[PDB]
């Protein structure tokens, strides 16, 4: 290459200078043309040997920290659902760390090392070692002494105070001691789940088919309840390479609960009740109901994939009955249950304690529990009248797999609520 | 189905405050497994051996989850509530190294295999786990013992290998009464790799495909969104070594001078939240870590669990 | 024979979030069915009324800036109109086995330390730091601006083995100040309690009600959070407030805070009062750090002077040394760099 | 080209109060010409579009912290 | 010897929201059970009210303006339409330790900014002030919008010892002026609790209920909040109860400084630094002059310069209102 | 793929009216085609689904208010 070194003359002296004043004769006027063009990089070999090309560092964990840096890459593990930095190996961007120095002399040694032209031939122009200068060896005897120590850094493995370390129990025998590192290249891989994913273009426009209910073979996607982890301080250049697109800061992915933003105190059954009878209060309406189970459910022709999520999902919602039904049966210290309720009734086994009192209602309800048909088969019907807009699954043998989940869900909910009165 | 235990113990209803929320570089929320796995370990060292008796695995029951976050004004993401701390000896103040914090309560299921279950009662051992049990720490955070208006809930204690098969659905649907308000948290190893060749279209790696599992991802009208196998999560599934093992003394900034060291990067997996009653036998449910230190692999998974 | 490169301590005196509740005075025997304070937001307009610079001295450009208010949404926690009275409980644990390091690398290190904690401990007890931290109980010091201008300040605190109450405690807050740590009776009991705790193996259980007469409706202060990204847009509260579960809570560190403030020992305040235990021992209010290294006052420096060439301090050094110990910390040396 | 921004002079961050319409260049321009015509010792400096959009903004002897 | 970077004080006069509340005058001995006074919507359509800029003069566009207006909901508060009186009620508390920061960054300056602050008190008491702001109780100027043109305002103050009153006063507070400081013998008791108070004596916690015969259905005026038929105006209330800020109940107690180096033709203004008011639009005491609080402070403080006597009323009920000082 | 809608043409907001079912691509296509197709001045085009859930409505020339 050759315009290399010579595209820095022009930025220089066209825009920044403006006025030369004689005030000020020291540096840019007079050594500028004379030590500061070509042979600059003698009274700058100071910044050059300071930096490191990592992949794992430690300064995200705690900027106090000083030991190791690595940027050996990890091994597959061989077992199936594992993922981390071993699946890169070309599309990894290797961190560098050291000064505020770190712009010029990473670009400058970057280039050379990285990305070479050799894919055509085996034979012709590969057998070439006499294309050199071809110069002699004693007249640059003295002032060459910068060969071999601008790659060398120092070793030493070491670790820190503040560094995070943990012990692992092996099979049968001691420990290990594991001290983890922050995987910076993995970070900047997955912070690639901004512009394919989130607010790119090709993202925006099907954001926008979505509300003109378009089509285009391009389905988007939607990360929600990220968190933002901001490292370094004010200053993140004194860490790493967070200067350029990622912008000092780290998005975290969801790990939580469904208990997760839970209402405080549920509402109790029996003051105002006309909607929520066995429903619950669910924010599923629109969701779990509403488009989830309803498309292509008219036009059905496989019974491979389409009637297994039909048996879960109902199963999900006799989950969750019971969920609701357990919160419900703490968190509530009393009850005053004579006004409001003129259709809710037969819910002493479902959402009433023992409250170390006879709670019957002239019949043997507080030592026994059984034919529990006044909550089970009163849901079952429940969830076959949220929907009664499908028309031709009558007079067909499809119609018997229906009744085979809810004759499932009646085989399973009895005596799970007989055990909890005795 | 390695060890199985021949007593489940149920440490039954733990108030957490202030416990470690970032959990990995690339997840947050509930804390990783592994937090667990080294807690009932410490539990081990503590009780077990003046107990003779083994408590080896765990399960994980969130019942209650709260996090000191906060949503800015204009943005759909979150941010972390922080703490002050103190100056420094110039008088200025120090940087803030930000923390993710959170409130928890956890139920935990663990499992006694030792000879020491047929020399002590059933109520012996509970004691003296739980009693311990309130003198450490889960997650950074602080276990918080009872007191309140109601009755402090009791460490109960199986043995799922004695009773008959009615004994059997007797037991295991005595416990889930006790479990049910939470959710359980449970590896799915083989959904994440049945997930990586069921793509075709592409041929990707396990990140992007972990990443394409976590997803309320809406898909074109042919709108409508791809189907929901349960309540995925991501979650930090151990460890992979990036260093050969060192000599326990050729570091000197160790924990200690008597163990190897290696430096390690995580190595995430799938998880889901599921009510107990999908579960057919809660010994199932156990979380237990193994490790290949002749690999650099040092996981952990609930195995047995189909 | 040297500071090992990793040393560090466990928290112990633990404490828990304080809840606040809020009922009336003389119904207080009853309250534990007595509704949170919670946190509302709340409108303000003010004037900017700070301090101008040298360079612009002129009554048009002054007026000009107070022809513009500026508004913001802040928190307010308040009392209801008909309750007086703020209940704040909150639940410390005493763990014990304080001296022992979670971390240590030289084993000769911890072997001359955990001896030289034994020789603190067999030739005085815990008791001089547990008259000191259990005075900071029966002040209600824990309550921060609660406590100023209160009428009657009283403290509840109950020793619990299971779910049982084995002794009993109250206390006037306002009775005992904050400045003089004096000898009682009824607390060099609680000291006992907490020194026997500190000593041995397992933790104590202790939960600490304080019930401060306000007045009606009179507005309480919660901690503050700290939210270091502030939202871009023009809605976000100036102030936010923290919340257990929609009740106005106080933060477990700022209690413990509290609770710490013990340190009388170095050679100033003639008036101060106590400061918390930090080592390098500086204060966020006051803004300096009181215990320098120029001088022979810091933990960094008494420790490794009365262990590794075992140079005892004066005996207020070390309670300070033992009280630093208490809460914790991480501490290095840094053998490599 | 000379842009149009708002520099709005405020107590904290979180405060909305009625700003002064500048001429500029660039935006380091606008940073220049309100690290002046700031009257206070205590306050928030912002800049803002003429739409209410923000841009930067510098908090009592800080670095301007720029709004992505 | 310099002054702090780091100064703060607290507010003494702590008072809280006043909840708004409607019955019938001559029940007012029986006012503990009076129905709240809710906030309510209602719908306004509006005209073309303000200035045109010269370029909107156009009948073409004004009249397309006046065709079609702008329609808003707005959030009003009424008394009930059988209920004639106001009542107003809040609580006070009255700290004391009137010159002590809170935070502080010397120990020199802090040492001579209380030896400055305990040399005025020993010189004459919180008496001074304590009239003042005992003068701004009894008139009724919490009553912002709420006072003018109202029949009658009647103040009552309870002092409370633990639930019990102490005392109890009672005052008309329109014959009490809102443009002037006279005495009264049961005025000067209301004064010296409120002294006692400052000063540091005794515990002081005040109650302070207000009625105003407004008309039956008339208009009540909570204090108003900030926008977040698009809602043109929202109320303050705390429960149901239509309130007022307790900030705008505070600021009508410091409303005491009669001492300018402007014209004194315009009555009381709050006590601000730089002293200001904004609906009139200007600072009256301006750092031209030598008579703000922070020149003032400076100079009784760091040179031993004092200020007049009446100034120094001043800047100490610039340290009673608190605030962030200090350079 | 052809989607089908029913457009409406009521007094106001809040009336029921029987409709008028098209056969359109997206929902643009169908603000386009009930742009047209209103045979009168003071009244509010609504566009639903052919269950009855609404998607858009213009009342007399203002823009298409969506529903969310």
């Amino acid at each position: 290459l050759r315009q290399f070194i010579e595209s820095f003359i022009q930025e220089r002296l066209q825009g920044k200078l403006d006025k030369l004043q004689p005030d000020e004769d020291d540096k840019r006027q007079t050594l500028l043309a004379t030590h500061r063009r070509e042979a600059w990089l003698a009274d700058a070999a100071r910044r050059v040997g300071q930096l490191q090309l990592v992949t794992h560092t430690l300064k995200p964990i705690h900027p106090d920290a000083r030991g190791s840096n690595l940027h050996s890459l990890p091994q597959a593990p061989g077992q199936p659902g594992l993922a981390g930095s071993h699946e890169l190996g070309d599309r990894l961007v290797s961190d560098v760390v050291g000064n505020a120095a770190a712009l010029d002399v990473f670009k400058f040694l970057s280039l050379q090392y990285q990305g070479k032209n050799l894919l055509n031939w085996l034979t012709e122009d590969s057998a070439e070692a006499l294309q050199a200068l071809s110069d002699n060896a004693e007249q640059a005897r003295e002032w060459r002494q910068a060969f071999i120590g601008i790659t060398t850094v120092k070793g030493a493995p070491a670790s820190h105070s503040l560094a995070k370390q943990l012990y692992f129990p092996l099979p049968g025998s001691g420990y290990h001691l594991l001290a983890p590192l922050f995987p910076t290249s993995l970070v900047h891989h997955v912070h690639a789940l901004l512009r394919e994913a989130r607010f790119g273009d090709a993202a925006k426009a099907a954001r926008e088919a979505r509300s003109r209910q378009e089509s285009w073979p391009h389905g988007f996607s939607e990360y929600p309840n990220l968190a933002i982890q901001k490292f370094g301080g004010t200053k993140p250049q004194n860490i790493s390479q967070l200067n350029n697109e990622r912008r000092g800061e780290n998005w975290l992915l969801p790990s939580l609960p469904p208990n997760w933003q839970r209402q405080n105190v549920n509402a109790p059954m029996r003051h105002s009740s006309v909607f929520e009878h066995d429903f619950g209060r669910t924010p599923e309406v629109s969701r779990l109901t509403r488009t989830l189970q309803r498309f292509l459910a008219k036009t059905v022709h496989n019974n491979l994939a389409i009637r297994q999520r039909r048996a879960q999902l109902v199963a999900q919602i006799c989950d969750e009955a019971l969920q609701y039904a357990a919160r419900l049966r703490e968190l509530e210290p009393g009850w005053s249950a004579t006004p409001g309720c003129q259709l809710h009734d037969a819910e002493q086994l479902w959402l009433d304690p023992l409250r170390a009192q006879t709670d019957e209602t002239f019949l043997q309800r507080r030592l026994r529990g059984d034919w529990p048909a006044e909550v089970g088969n009163r849901f079952a019907n429940w969830l076959n009248r949220a929907v009664s807009s499908d028309s031709q699954i009558l007079g067909s043998p499809e119609a018997a797999q229906w009744s085979q989940e809810l004759s499932k869900e009646l085989t399973m909910f009895k005596e799970i609520l007989e055990d909890e009165r005795d | 189905s390695v060890t199985d235990p021949e007593a489940l113990l149920l440490l039954p209803r733990l108030s957490i405050q202030n416990a470690n929320a970032i959990s990995s570089p690339l997840t947050w929320g509930f804390p990783s497994p592994g937090a667990f796995t080294g807690f009932v370990h410490a539990l081990q060292r503590r009780v077990g051996i003046s107990l003779d008796i083994e408590l080896d695995g765990v399960g994980i029951v969130c019942h209650r989850f709260e996090a000191q976050i906060s949503q800015p004004a204009g943005k759909r993401t979150k941010v972390f509530n922080l703490t002050r701390n103190p100056l420094n000896r110039d008088g200025s103040t120090a940087a803030i190294v930000e923390e993710g914090r959170a409130h928890l309560e956890v139920s935990l299921l663990l499992g006694v295999h030792g000879d020491g279950l047929d020399d002590h009662p059933a109520q012996e051992i509970a004691r003296q786990v739980q009693e311990q049990a309130g003198a450490m720490r889960l997650a950074g955070g602080s276990i918080l013992p009872w007191c309140n208006e109601r009755f402090p809930a009791p460490n109960a204690e199986l043995l799922m290998l004695g009773g008959s098969d009615e004994q059997r659905r007797k037991n295991q649907r005595r416990l889930t009464r006790r479990l049910l308000p939470g959710f359980a948290l449970v590896s799915r190893e083989a959904l994440l790799q049945q997930h990586l060749e069921t793509l075709r279209t592409t041929l990707p790696e396990a990140t992007t495909l972990d990443a394409l599992l976590d997803l309320c991802r809406i898909n074109f009208e042919p709108w409508q969104v791809r189907d929901k196998p349960g309540w995925l999560v991501p979650i930090p599934a151990g460890y992979n070594a990036l260093s050969p093992l060192y000599l326990p003394g050729e570091v000197r900034n160790a924990r200690d001078r008597e163990t190897p060291l290696r430096f390690v990067e995580n190595l995430f997996g799938l998880g889901e939240w599921l009510s107990p009653h999908r579960v057919a036998a809660l010994s199932d449910l156990l979380w237990y870590h193994h490790a290949e230190p002749d690999k650099g692999l040092y996981r952990w998974s609930t195995p047995r669990f189909v | 024979l040297s500071t090992a490169s990793v040393l560090a301590f466990e928290r112990k005196l633990d404490p828990s979030d304080a809840l606040m509740s809020a009922g009336a005075w003389a119904q207080r025997d009853a309250s534990q069915e007595w509704p949170a304070v919670t946190v509302r937001e709340k409108s303000v307009r003010g004037t900017i009324s700070n301090r101008l610079k040298t360079k612009d001295r002129d009554p048009a450009k002054l007026d000009a800036s107070i022809q513009s208010p500026n508004l913001q949404t802040v928190d307010v926690a308040n009392l209801p109109s008909d309750a007086d009275t703020l209940k704040v409980r909150f639940t410390l644990r005493v763990l014990g086995g304080a001296g022992t390091p979670s971390a240590c690398n030289d084993a000769a290190y911890r072997d001359k330390l955990l001896q030289t904690v034994a020789t603190y401990v067999n030739d005085q007890g815990f008791a001089e730091l547990a008259r000191r931290y259990a005075h900071n109980l029966a002040n209600a010091r824990f309550l921060w601006r609660n406590r100023v201008g209160a009428e009657a300040v009283e403290v509840r605190i109950n020793h619990i083995r299971q779910g049982e109450v084995a002794r009993a405690w109250r206390f006037d807050a306002l009775a005992i100040g904050l400045r003089d740590f004096k000898a009682d009776a009824e607390l060099d009991a609680l000291a006992e309690l907490i020194a026997s705790g500190l000593s041995g193996s397992g933790h104590v259980l202790l939960e600490v009600v304080a019930f401060a007469r306000i007045g009606d409706g009179q507005e309480v202060f919660p901690s503050q959070e700290l939210i270091l990204d502030k939202g871009d847009k023009k809605g976000q509260k100036s102030k936010t407030l923290y919340s257990v579960r929609d009740a106005a809570a106080i933060h477990s560190q700022k209690i413990g805070n509290a609770l710490r403030t013990i340190d009388t020992w170095y050679p100033d305040e003639d008036g101060l009062g106590p400061i918390a235990v930090e080592p390098y021992g500086s204060v966020t209010s006051q803004g300096k750090a009181y215990r320098q290294p120029k001088q022979k006052l810091d933990f960094y420096t008494l420790l490794d002077n009365w262990v590794l060439r075992d140079e005892a301090p004066a005996v207020e050094q070390q309670h300070y040394v033992i009280a630093n110990l208490i809460r914790g910390g991480v501490f290095g040396e840094a053998e490599e760099k | 080209m000379k842009a149009a921004y708002i520099i709005k002079e405020v107590q904290n961050i979180n405060s909305e109060r009625e700003g002064t319409q500048i001429e500029a260049t660039s935006l380091s321009q606008a940073k220049r010409i309100a690290s002046k015509e700031q009257c206070f010792h205590g306050t928030v400096m912002r800049i803002e579009t003429v739409n209410g959009l923000w841009l930067a903004y510098k908090e009592d002897g800080k670095r301007w912290v720029d709004c992505q």
